[PDB]
């Protein structure tokens, strides 16, 4: 349920980025992978190898960018309570007061509705895909790093 | 459903410490925190603090971080709030409260302490019957009166609590350096004293308990 | 660091509709303050209306709503009744505290005045027997919550000797107070007539006792 990515420095100290990523390898095929004749005629065709080694191609990364969770604001009588649980949270409101910020505490705005409100978990520490079913970070342009893919 | 029952208010000179309880009834302690407020006789309510009756761990109000720790008897559903080293400000009462729906739901009864100085005089206690002559109503009101203690507090019941309707228990008033408190309960005529009737009294401080029955006067 | 403000007092009539209101000294009160409303009748007697702006606690009547009106938190008692008459609390949250406000004393129009019901009672006989006696005036049961107890020994207006406590509310919102006047085995025996006189939505009600 969460992707981690870490290694070890000079000074013998360890780093670690957890970004919460659903893995679950599902159906992914398109034949039954089956010859075919042992010995026949050689015609050229084209397929893909097997050779994990990071060579030719690659894939652009990013951070998960602001990963928004719709489950962190509650309606709390006739005010929303944004619960925080322990991860930093980029909030912002149509009501008045504080509508904007990057809160680590549990946060309550009075005199509002939850689908006047917005939020997501800011994790900078892990990379994710550049995706286009998962939206862009808020507070960067086009900044982004690539990994060279197997196959 | 929720009662948060607290306990009982008391009485320290300058310099103790206190220990007031907050039993939960009702939801799972677990899932709702804890708000202590301290309503200050003249000043209005304040938040103390809140503690995470799942992690355990406390927020302070700045004004509170210092003096005063939370706890939790977790196991038997109960916070607690300790005020060391009292200071005299600090008589008011504190109310344990529910955090729930973006807000508090459910407030506790309120434990009063009297931060004040001074030693330990049991009660006497005097019952109050009718004037010596005739009382001849629909009904008829008797009372206790339980002079000059120290400290705060003591409780009172009639017949052991199983006659609690008609009944008035009057708050404790400082006079001389020392509190009298007094209740009145109204029966029907044909009860007294007809059915025996008995104030029942009991000062914690001193380990006193009286039991006095309202007699006629001839 | 900031300041909750509330309307210090209001009063209305059984069924009107009667808003409180709830101030933020920082600006305009938004749903993230999650305003809390909360109702302290008499005795310590706390219960919670509504939370997180407009959510009513469970078993809090429907008269009960919240909202933000303008820049400020709202509570509107809409048929208001002579139940609610009780001071009001709002709570505001910021980011890490709750701050409370002064809180609203409402005054609803209802419970038909009630007279009191006085009894004095005579030293009793073992307090007689300490070189003391007090005699005990009782007042249960009068509302409006305003009285008077004026102590005549023998005809004299006692002036020196009384303590009368301040009216406590009962249960059924009605008010109580007593009154002692304390003599001496000796002031006691002197003296003949004993009268506790106590002056209540201007009738007088005047209980004396005779050794």
């Amino acid at each position: 349920e969460t992707l981690t990515v870490g290694f070890t420095d000079s000074r013998k100290i360890s780093h670690s980025c957890t970004h919460p990523f659903h893995h679950d390898p599902p159906v992914i095929g398109r034949e039954k992978f089956h010859s075919r004749p042992q010995h026949g005629k050689e015609l050229p065709c084209s397929t893909y190898v097997q050779s994990t080694a990071a060579t030719t191609e690659e894939i652009e990364v990013h951070m998960p960018p602001d990963t928004p969770d719709r489950t962190l604001m509650s309606q709390q009588s006739g005010n929303v309570k944004i619960t925080v649980n322990g991860q930093t949270v980029r909030y912002k409101c149509n009501c008045g007061g504080s509508n904007e910020g990057l809160t680590t505490t549990d946060k309550v705005i009075n005199n509002c509705k939850v689908d006047q409100c917005h939020a997501a978990v800011t994790n900078h520490k892990k990379w994710q895909y550049n995706s286009p079913l998962v939206p862009r970070n808020a507070e960067l342009g086009d900044r982004k790093g690539k990994i060279h893919i197997p196959f | 459903q929720i009662q948060l029952v607290q306990s009982g208010r008391e009485v320290k000179n300058p310099g103790e410490t206190v220990k007031i309880s907050c039993k939960a009834s009702g939801y799972t302690f677990t899932e709702y925190p804890m708000l202590w407020v301290k309503q200050a006789p003249g000043k209005g309510f304040r938040w103390m603090g809140l503690i995470y009756t799942n992690t355990g761990e406390p927020t302070y109000a700045e004004e509170f971080k210092g003096r005063f720790v939370f706890s939790l008897e977790i196991s038997a559903s109960t916070a607690y709030l300790q005020i060391n080293n009292l200071t005299n400000e600090d008589t008011a009462t504190y109310f344990c409260v529910r955090d729930y729906f973006i807000s508090l739901d459910y407030w506790g009864q309120g434990t009063t302490l009297t931060v004040s100085s001074a030693k330990t005089t049991a009660p006497s206690v005097y019952p109050l019957a009718p004037v010596c002559g005739g009382t001849t109503g629909s009904s008829v009101t008797l009372g206790c009166l339980v002079k000059g203690y120290f400290p705060e507090p003591v409780t009172l019941t009639w017949n052991s609590g199983s006659l609690s309707s008609g009944v008035h228990t009057f708050p404790a008033l400082l006079q001389s350096g020392l509190y009298t408190l007094s209740s009145s309960v109204t029966v029907t005529s044909n009860t007294w004293p007809s059915q025996t009737i008995t104030c029942n009294v009991a000062h914690p401080a001193s380990s006193t308990k009286v039991d006095k029955k309202i007699e006629s006067r001839r | 660091q900031a300041v909750v403000t509330q309307e210090s007092a209001l009063t209305t009539s059984p069924g009107e509709t009667v808003t409180l209101t709830c101030r933020s000294n920082i600006g305009a009160v938004t749903s993230s303050n999650c305003a809390n409303w909360v109702q302290e009748k008499p005795d310590h007697f706390f219960t919670g209306l509504i939370g997180d702006t407009n959510n009513r606690r469970s078993g809090v009547p429907a008269r009960f709503s919240g909202s933000l009106i303008g820049d400020k938190a709202a509570l509107t008692i809409t048929g208001a009744q002579t139940e609610d008459e009780a001071i009001y609390f709002c709570a505001l949250w910021y980011n890490n505290l709750w701050v409370f406000g002064g809180g609203t004393k409402l005054t609803v129009l209802g419970q038909p005045k009630s007279s009191p019901s006085v009894t004095l009672f005579p030293p009793s006989s073992e307090e007689l027997e300490t070189n003391k006696a007090t005699l005990v005036c009782t007042i249960t049961d009068f509302y409006p919550g305003v009285v008077t107890v004026d102590w005549k020994v023998d005809g004299t207006p006692v002036t020196q000797g009384m303590e009368t406590t301040q009216p406590s509310k009962q249960s059924n919102n009605k008010y109580m107070a007593s009154s002692y006047l304390t003599l001496t085995a000796r002031a006691w025996e002197r003296h003949s007539s004993y009268s506790c006189q106590v002056t209540h939505e201007g009738h007088t009600v005047e209980k004396s006792l005779s050794r």
